[PDB]
């Protein structure tokens, strides 16, 4: 099984997952892809100082769409 | 607004379309790959499919139609072929129903299922002039109804708007109705 | 390398007083919330745009966030404070705000990402210089440049920090990544 | 009496209710249309055909709200 993630990113944000730099390029409205076997990764997105980060946990073929969330936001 | 829906594939290469932008909330869309789903040979999903989105603590898992890769809440075709008249951030149009040509769905756009929702406007393309006859509202009316109450997902209150011309170019495309009708 | 940026303008909001903000906010039907006091510290300019620090209040999913934000030219910006300064906002998108105009450092810019969760854009770290590669072959140089910059943009830091100096020959401001040719970066 | 600016995002046929009572407001600039309320708990609705948006409006200080009413009953879809 094995299933596409999509995520929206800048040019310039660095994509790492479970820690391993992903040269991965946004394209049509700057959204990028992962295709990833069933199991769990830690998606880290970063602009400079700026972390987004979700846990992915592949199971089933199909494809995904995610928002990671901003860490340590101001306010928070 | 004048943004355009992306277009995302399934692994085994068929395309969806639909809004997504990036609110960082961890939202998430999960699209199975289900037997249910069928590719078009444009490319484009058709069919229905269970889909489970999460965000803000909530999970909603709806059944969507897919109708020339657009996601679509509350109305099941099966495999009818409807044509997609107007598509956007705010609604989408459901025309080309061979048993109705001149009426429509009206679905607006729901951000929480990332996806267009029936909620009960439909729209009749009448003369005025035709309409000063109630045995001839009726029937339109009766015929709208045969050609769409099979494809309410959950069949569900209808009401028909009747206009003139739709305006596709209109946020509210039956912005102009003269005569409201309700369905079963 | 970078895509051209989106154009769209950022939305006008007024207060209760007639002054005015200016974000981006989509309708997300999620009963999302912002709210902004018409507080002590937040002053109209005679442009009509909301100057000054404020506290917002930012409410969704049952989760709550309370960001100092700094207005300039009506626009709500997160990690930066300049008080009463006036900077230059050379640009402003659903994307990024690229802050110039700062007097001890012409020729630099800070990048303010859009932070949607705050409906503001948020300073992380990331400063431009304009510098040819000539230049840049004299290490006297970039330590000069490097050091005006950081020395000039540092009073406005909420949390004073070594910043990342991305040096350009010329910044994009039409692009996505402004700082997309950059050639070297110092941190 | 009015302290608070609430703003929220009004379509053409969308009607807008605070307690029970529709408002006549139109959509000014950018598609927001916007109430003046003085202190309260208020509950803001908008119904176009079967969707009903919610949203409960606290008002106290003075300021700008800006509200994303929830649509109701999306676990049924």
């Amino acid at each position: 099984p094995v299933a596409l993630v999509y995520f929206k990113l800048q040019p310039g944000e660095q994509v790492s997952l479970d820690g391993k730099p992903q040269q991965v390029t946004a394209g049509e409205n700057g959204f990028a892809s992962l295709n990833l076997a069933p199991g769990r990764y830690q998606l880290e997105i970063r602009h400079n100082d700026r972390l987004r980060r979700q846990q992915l946990s592949i199971d089933t073929a199909g494809t995904w769409l995610v928002n990671p969330a901003t860490a340590g936001l101001e306010g928070s | 607004d004048s943004a355009p829906a992306q277009r995302f594939s399934l692994p085994q290469g068929c395309h969806f379309r639909t809004f997504w932008r990036d609110e960082a909330n961890g939202g998430s869309l999960f699209i199975p790959a289900g037997d249910a789903l069928r590719c078009g040979e444009d490319g484009w999903l058709q069919g229905s499919g269970a889909v489970t989105l999460q965000q803000g603590g909530q999970t909603l898992s709806p059944t969507l139609w897919f109708l020339q890769g657009y996601p679509l809440a509350q109305v099941n075709g099966g495999d009818r072929a409807l044509t997609v008249v107007s598509a956007n951030a705010q609604r989408l149009i459901l025309g080309g129903n061979p048993q109705a040509p001149g009426s429509f769905l009206l679905l607006t756009f729901e951000p929480q299922l990332h996806a267009w929702a029936f909620n009960g406007e439909a729209i009749v393309e009448m003369p005025r002039v035709d309409a000063a006859d109630e045995t001839k509202i009726k029937q339109r009316v009766q015929q709208a109804q045969t050609a769409w109450q099979p494809l309410l997902s959950a069949p569900a209150p209808l009401t028909f708007k009747l206009v003139e011309k739709l305006a596709a170019d209109r946020v509210d495309p039956a912005s102009g109705s003269y005569l409201s009708v309700n369905g079963a």
